[PDB]
């Protein structure tokens, strides 16, 4: 309808509305530009010294990020780990053929000049070093993300991990909530280390020091929720990835979907850079984020909720999506799967059951076409049974936070 | 609520006006794409 | 009916009522007049000094706006950023192929003479300068707008941003609610800076200093709510912008709409001046404001609420609009969209589904529905009414004068 007229007086009006942008950036379409991920670990002073500046700065209540980065690089240059097979991602050939490599075999540059305290702090601290101090530093990255009292839930375990070697305790005093170390995550160089460590130990899963993964793990797939929700949807319906896809039933979810499955991005790859696209700064607007995949995210999570997901009762309810239609579509998917049990004899003793033997009785299996059709027949308006199905799925949910799709679902269906 | 006015009749009159406006929405297609709706389509106690 | 007579005695009465004015002012119809946006950054004294007057005045609890403006201009004259493509708006050619430009490439004049403390304050402060101090100054603009305890919600983040480079803290002590810096926004020269910064980093999205956008962003589309609600309406029904338009069903909303879509105002443009029409003082009564678009604003928000918007339960309910009719129209729209799911198979494996009286229309077409509505004696049917109820009941925590509370009173008895 490129053209709209106003009837009263036959004048043209040209409906337009403000431009929005934030186009996504994929990982591959980046190793076009550079072919290395720069890690500006700056000053290169003694480790013995650095071990000091931190052990102090920590107990204190302030310590330069610049220092901790340097310290980490210091205690982590263990060139451990022998390449099982080969290893390469996005063209970059990280290792080869029985090679021996270490964490920072992902691209070190140095920089700047200014620092803090002079040359050499309090010698008091020894090689109660590598062992556990780095783990702490990294551990904090995780703790630094959650905005809620759950943080002290993590820090608890964050140290009851800890206790292995030496049995120390707390270091800061000041809770969190953004101010303490909770801002380390803002340091492009800090994150790069967290990612490099995680990606490294995800490969050498079995390694004395692989325990460092604690708290370094929430960087893997950071800002890739949609990909996760799609995975849960499959697991939770029993359907294959290609069959689940066909059950997508509104354009902007298909749009979204198409966007996520763009090829040559290595998402199905074992150990690639793709999962860390954000923390290595490969991309500054993830294509797989829940906020850039709202329609999908809603549809996928609503459906999973109707199918009894626990995860899904607390997902966030995006804004500016087409709710009514998105949820009609979800209901149908959930109803189909919900009433047609896979149910098929699996083992036997010489006697199998060969399954062989209306109108408004709904389709037998889980086929989009059969159901779409059946739905037409139903005047494309949810039948009372579906509605009943939904109610029995959402009533008896309690403790719902607002703006979650749990609460949305319960308002829509359990009146 | 002023004093010394003729309430009952004043409010019967008000109700009617409100009822008229209240049930008859202006409601008229305003923009289009080549296809307008020409309004051209109870007889007794169905109100105007 | 230019003529009204009084039956009892055949005399003419001439109904008239008080004149109202506030005609809007569009952006374009301004770069007719001037062809530059004047920024009176006044005094031009040392930056080192200025850094002082503020760092003091701040910790103090008072500091001249005149000084902070000057300081900002000082620390911000980073002529950073290389023009990707070309750049021009409303005839003004801001930059060109390859050019290198900086924030204040939007029109500097100087003025006045009077100031405050003498020549040179407390040298104590160094180039913990550009880095973060300006960000703070700009940050406060945002904080200075919200009239509610939410302000300390922003200031919290307003500094937990902050903490990057040096890790400082609070500066004033006094709450806000208008008195402190909360009045900086009243300085036509301050805002012009906020706007120029936002407009600038909106273009060079990627830039070490683009973090300054924090708090400078709430100036983009300031006083342009109607445009936004229209945007949300499309996103939220799934309809195209031209299709949504046709669902407008009362004159004064169409009037309003026509007023907003006036051509050659650059609203659909990527980076134009239009979005900052208020803060650059291009216009003193925005055509896109929610108060100059009340009917639309109501209709749009009410409809979105019936369709499950969260945003919309808290919109303000304009005064002096035709509620009953406006909401009947909204209901219908919402009902149409609400019962006809887009619903269409999207991917396949060789086997698609070919889709091939008082039951309401199949799709979402104005004409089909208007007609069906006629059939219904132009009075909402019980199902519609039921639809509305299930959309508004179960809403809780509603502020008064919101169209959330309006909707719930109307439909969930």
């Amino acid at each position: 309808s490129v053209t709209v007229k106003r009837i009263i007086d036959n004048t043209v009006i040209v409906p337009k509305l403000p431009a929005n942008e934030d186009p996504v950036e994929y990982p591959a379409d980046y190793f076009r530009k550079s072919k290395e991920i720069p890690l500006y670990i700056n000053t290169t002073k003694s480790l013995s010294d650095l071990r000091g500046y931190v052990y102090q700065g920590l107990k204190s209540g302030n310590v330069s990020i610049i220092h901790v980065n340097s310290y980490l690089y210091g205690a982590l240059k263990d060139i451990r780990g022998k390449l099982d097979k080969d290893w390469s991602s996005f063209g970059i050939n990280i290792g080869k053929a029985g090679d021996t490599i270490g964490i920072f075999d992902l691209v070190s540059l140095k920089a700047l000049d200014g620092v803090l305290p002079d040359g050499v702090s309090d010698a008091s601290r020894t090689s109660a070093d590598d062992k556990w101090l780095p783990l702490y530093l990294l551990g904090l990255y995780r703790v630094g993300r959650t905005q809620m009292p759950e943080y002290r839930k993590k820090l608890m375990d964050g140290l009851t991990n800890q206790c292995k070697m030496i049995n120390e305790q707390f270091e800061p005093l000041v809770p969190e909530g953004r101010d303490i170390f909770d801002v380390w995550g803002n340091d492009s160089n800090y994150t790069k280390i967290v990612a490099a460590v995680d990606m490294f130990f995800h490969m050498f899963k079995k390694h004395e020091c692989a325990s460092f993964r604690y708290g370094t793990i929430v960087s893997r797939f950071k800002d890739c929720a949609a990909l996760a929700t799609f995975g849960h949807l499959c697991k939770i319906t029993g359907m294959s990835t290609e069959d689940v896809t066909t059950w997508i039933l509104n354009r902007e979810v298909a749009d979204e979907m198409v966007q996520m499955m763009l090829p040559g991005q290595e998402i199905d790859k074992a150990d690639s850079y793709m999962p860390y696209l954000i923390d290595f700064g490969l991309s500054s607007k993830s294509p797989y984020s829940s906020v850039k995949n709202p329609a999908f995210h809603f549809w996928g999570q609503l459906t999973a909720l109707l199918l009894r997901s626990t995860r899904a009762r607390n997902a966030r309810q995006p804004d500016d999506i087409e709710y009514t239609s998105l949820t009609t579509a979800g209901l149908l998917y959930a109803y189909a799967v919900g009433s047609s049990a896979d149910l098929a004899q699996q083992f036997c003793v010489g006697d199998n059951k060969y399954t062989p033997d209306t109108t408004n009785a709904p389709p037998q299996g889980r086929d989009v076409v059969e159901w779409l059709g059946w739905f037409e027949d139903q005047n494309r308006k949810p039948t009372p049974d579906m509605m009943q199905y939904a109610k029995r799925a959402v009533m008896s949910l309690q403790g719902l936070r607002e703006k979650t799709i749990g609460k949305y679902a319960k308002s829509e269906f359990d009146k | 609520q002023p004093d010394d006015i003729e309430y009952t009749s004043l409010t019967t009159a008000g109700l009617l006006y409100a009822y008229a406006v209240g049930s008859s929405a202006d409601l008229a297609q305003q923009f289009c794409v080549g296809d307008n709706k020409y309004t051209p389509d109870l007889t007794t106690n169905a109100p105007p």
